[PDB]
Parts: C-alpha cells; sequence; structure tokens
C-alpha cells in the first residue's frame, strides 16, 4: 500500500465537506505513486458513486495498486507492434499506439511525453517501460 | 490481448505526468 500519512494529508487537502470525487481521486492515487487506469474509475464510480469520503478513497487507492504489473507485460505489448523486430519504435508508431489503442492518451497528453521521455526516432520502449514502471 | 497492457502503459505515462496538468478526468476507450 501507499504511504499512510500521505494518503490522509493529500485527501485532507484536496477535500471539501470531507469528500473527493473520483476525478479527484485518480489524480491523488498518482501522486500518492499509483497508476489507476480510467476503467478502475468508472469500476469504483458503479461500485461505490463519485463521491468518496476517506474510507472510501483508500478503498479506491486499493483498487489501483495493480500488483500484477510486469515490466514484460508492458515491454511485450510494445514489441507485438514492432512489426520488422527492430528492437524499437519510431516516434509515428509510439505516438500511434499511444493514441489510438487502449485508453487513448490526448494530443496535450502526448506531447509532454514526448518532450519529456521521448529522445528520438528510435525510442528503446523496453528502456521506455521501464522508466514508466519506475 | 495486448491491450490491457497498453492501457496500463497508459496509466503509469498518466501517474507521471501528474504534475503536468494534462490529463483528461475521462478517455473514451479504443
Amino acid at each position: 500500500m501507499v504511504e499512510a500519512d500521505e494518503m490522509y494529508a493529500r485527501f485532507n487537502a484536496r477535500a471539501s465537506g470531507g469528500k473527493v470525487s473520483t476525478g479527484d481521486a485518480m489524480i491523488l492515487a498518482r501522486q500518492l505513486g499509483l497508476a489507476p487506469s480510467y476503467a478502475d474509475k468508472q469500476a469504483f464510480e458503479e461500485k461505490s458513486g463519485d463521491n468518496l469520503d476517506y474510507a472510501s478513497f483508500q478503498k479506491f487507492v486499493g483498487t489501483s495498486t495493480h500488483p500484477e504489473d510486469n515490466i514484460e507485460d508492458l515491454v511485450e505489448a510494445f514489441a507485438y507492434f514492432d512489426v520488422s523486430k527492430h528492437g524499437y519504435l519510431t516516434r509515428k508508431q509510439m505516438g500511434n499506439i499511444l493514441m489510438t489503442y487502449g485508453e487513448p492518451l490526448t494530443t496535450e497528453e502526448f506531447n509532454a511525453l514526448a518532450a519529456e521521455y521521448f529522445t528520438s526516432d528510435q525510442i528503446d520502449y523496453r528502456q521506455f517501460c521501464k522508466a514508466m514502471l519506475e | 490481448k495486448k491491450t490491457p497492457f497498453i492501457i496500463r502503459a497508459q496509466a503509469h505515462i498518466r501517474r507521471h505526468l501528474v504534475d503536468n496538468n494534462v490529463s483528461p478526468a475521462t478517455v473514451q476507450p479504443a
């Protein structure tokens, strides 16, 4: 689990009337070091609504831990699109994957991502996935 | 069967962009 007093501090600072929206719960979870998906958000909303007291926030953070995350599963997801098995993907290829499939990045998100974490037209997706899991 | 892991990659991307104020509240999945 995340760091409990940080979880409490961030919730209390974001809360209004002792509650935070699931939208804010998503942000705080990320700040706490987790990677909730939008599917996690929708799943939780259908289960517990979109306005969380601290107990329900703790539970949401719980469902967002994804201990099953593994570098090999991520690396091989990108490898699938490495048609010619180069061991890298171009900016185009990375962009097309990340903005078309799954829970697609917005151009805002992708442009920020590319600025910091991309380095060329030969993105080593193994090392990129390592960085993302860090 | 790769899509669930693309989503995990995208979730971890968003985790690292949290201070960038760029991520939407909702995303239309594909």
